[PDB]
């Protein structure tokens, strides 16, 4: 379909592998807010949308249809269980690399169904944490997802990282690696 | 190998020139497979494969749900659509733009830019460059903003002046950056 | 307020 604008209001996705479910609101391509299903509320993803109010209870009462709706067709499908599709992986920084201005590290995860991943960030072979943060599963039109990870740092010349990313679809985890050269 | 049983729902509003032209479709999906959809354009229930046809009929059965969601392109496309109008469609990042050579190849990088549409063109003095220019898709960042990169093949002469320039909505007059040898 | 879409109970 051709428009000036797209918006999902909004993406409900539930699996049995978990179980785990997300709900989103979307626009224009980007994650307008979560609910955070356990904890029941609302975060906003954009901080000029703070102002609205969106009761979490909609999204849990809506995710339960979809697990009963979901139950129903695993038995009417005979247990036809989702394909692993091959993701695609790219990392690349979000501004250009001068070495001493920080900068953030995008690990962009394209092409993942179902939606089950992985993915973490290694410097020097060791496993990082610190400054590492990721977008919910993102929807796409053939109803597979993207994922993009995130990793403050500050370009050195003696440090360089992977994204490492665990999928079905993988034999062996993915390691796509970023040098600031 | 686990394996795993994936229901979406995503409740979609299209919208062409403001509001003028807007179009809901919902779409319930099994794993990968959409199978039940209502469009505003067919305004019943309309099954997509085999699976969604238990679902269409019992959904078109019920005349409140269908009263329901005929009305939704205004309910909730058209009234979301106000509050897009005084947040999203606002929103204004103005493009970060530098070039640095990779060195007959230039990288005009255009990063941290929002909304979308943007033209980015090279210069060589006064004439525009096609031939021998390339571009990267448009990155999306996943964080409400968006990157470009536009190289440029040159074989630069003596006082050759090349420059990148950047049109967007955010910017009240083009941005324009040199790069001389 | 921002409205969402419900998903509808299958059969
Ligand atoms: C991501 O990591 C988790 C934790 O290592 C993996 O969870 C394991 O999944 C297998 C297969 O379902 C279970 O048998 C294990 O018990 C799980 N481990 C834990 C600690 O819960 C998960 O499979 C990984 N995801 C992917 C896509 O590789
Ligand atoms: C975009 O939509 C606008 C309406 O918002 C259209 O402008 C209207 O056109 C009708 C004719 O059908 C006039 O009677 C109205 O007075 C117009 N309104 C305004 C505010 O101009 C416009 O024609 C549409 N453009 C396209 C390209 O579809």
């Amino acid at each position: 379909i051709v428009a000036d604008h797209v918006a999902s209001y909004g993406v409900n996705l539930y699996q049995s592998y978990g179980p785990s479910g997300q709900y989103t609101h979307e626009f224009d391509g980007d994650e307008q807010f979560y609910v955070d299903l356990g904890r029941k509320e609302t975060v906003w993803s954009l901080p000029v949308l703070r102002q609205f109010r969106f009761d979490p209870q909609f999204a849990l009462t809506n995710i339960a249809v979809l697990k009963h709706n979901l139950n129903s067709l695993i038995k009417r499908s005979n247990s036809t269980a989702a394909t692993n599709e091959v993701p695609e992986v790219t990392v690349f920084s979000k501004s250009p690399v001068t070495l001493g201005q920080p900068n953030i590290l995008i690990c962009l995860v394209d092409n993942i169904f179902p939606p089950v991943v992985n993915i973490t960030w290694l410097s020097n072979g060791h496993s990082v944490t610190e400054g590492v943060s990721e977008t919910s599963f993102l929807s796409k039109s053939d109803h597979s997802f993207f994922k993009i990870s995130y990793l403050t740092l500050l370009p050195s010349a003696e440090e360089s990282y992977d994204c490492k990313v665990e999928h079905w679809g993988l034999d062996k985890p993915l390691l796509k690696h970023w040098e600031p050269e | 190998s686990p394996e795993d049983f994936v229901y979406q729902f995503k409740g979609m509003c299209y919208f062409t020139n403001g509001t003028e032209r807007v179009r809901l479709v919902s779409r319930s999906i099994y794993n990968r497979e959409e199978i039940v959809r209502f469009d505003s354009d067919v305004g019943e229930f309309r099954a997509v494969t085999l699976l969604g046809l238990p679902a269409a009929e019992y959904w078109n059965s019920q005349k409140d749900i269908l009263e329901r969601k005929r009305a939704a392109v205004d309910r909730v496309c058209r009234h979301n659509y106000q509050l897009e109008l005084r947040t999203t469609l606002q929103r204004r990042v103005e493009p970060t733009v530098t070039i640095s050579p990779s060195h007959n190849l230039l990288v005009c990088s255009v990063t941290d830019f929002y909304p979308a549409q943007i033209k980015v063109r090279w210069f060589r003095n006064d004439q525009e460059e096609t031939a021998g220019v390339v571009s990267t898709p448009l990155i999306r960042n996943g964080d409400w903003t968006f990157q470009i990169l536009v190289m440029l093949e040159m074989t630069p002469q003596r006082g050759d002046v090349y420059t990148c320039h950047v049109e967007h909505p955010s910017l009240q007059s083009p941005i324009t950056v040199e790069w001389r040898a | 307020q921002p409205m969402p879409m419900p998903e509808l109970p299958y059969p």
